[PDB]
């Protein structure tokens, strides 16, 4: 087993819609799978999308998990991802901040 | 099923991955159908295969697809040039999105 190493993904507005704004968490380079991730420690639901693991020529995963946020509470509410990986006995809570 | 089509978001390396010697873009494609997509990774504007892993997409709760590529580089790769996109095809059309260092 490996566990992961996990980066913040910083807010972006671009690709939202208008007053949102994309941030997430990288979970990179893990094995075997699965990886859980929560938000705020469960808090936080709406707007999560966190998408499958890719397989890569490694033969470790990684997976990314994205919220989608009112923009205007960037500077106001604190984000974490809670990430775990039990078959290596790895939690990490990531926090992810403006860049 | 009519034609949907998919929405990209493109995220750079972050510092603290930089600052551990390694970087990752990452580029997460949601909400398009049917579930074909291909995916071309540019460094400027030349074409890279290397370190490009795309998952096979799979079905959201809203019967629509999502899918994920990475590319995986050296911080003195993604230095290097004025930008990296990500490019993604559907049905014949493209959505690509640039991130630059």
């Amino acid at each position: 087993t490996k566990g992961p190493s996990v980066f913040p993904l910083a807010p972006s507005s671009k690709s939202t819609s208008g007053g949102t704004a994309a941030l997430g968490c990288l979970v990179k380079d893990y094995f075997p799978e699965p990886v859980t991730v929560s938000w705020n420690s469960g808090a936080l639901t709406s707007g999560v999308h966190t998408f499958p693991a890719v397989l890569q020529s490694s033969g470790l995963y990684s997976l990314s998990s994205v919220v989608t946020v009112p923009s205007s509470s960037l500077g106001t509410q604190t984000y974490i991802c809670n990430v775990n990986h039990k078959p290596s006995n790895t939690k990490v809570d990531k926090k992810v901040e403006p860049k | 099923q009519p034609k949907a089509a998919p929405s990209v978001t493109l995220f750079p390396p972050s510092s603290e991955e930089l600052q551990a010697n390694k970087a990752t873009l990452v580029c997460l494609i949601s909400d398009f159908y049917p579930g074909a997509v291909t995916v071309a990774w540019k460094a400027d504007s030349s074409p890279v295969k290397a370190g490009v892993e795309t998952t096979t997409p799979s079905k959201q709760s809203n019967n629509k697809y999502a899918a994920s590529s990475y590319l995986s580089l050296t911080p003195e790769q993604w230095k290097s040039h004025r930008s990296y996109s990500c490019q993604v095809t559907h049905e014949g059309s493209t959505v690509e999105k640039t991130v630059a260092p």
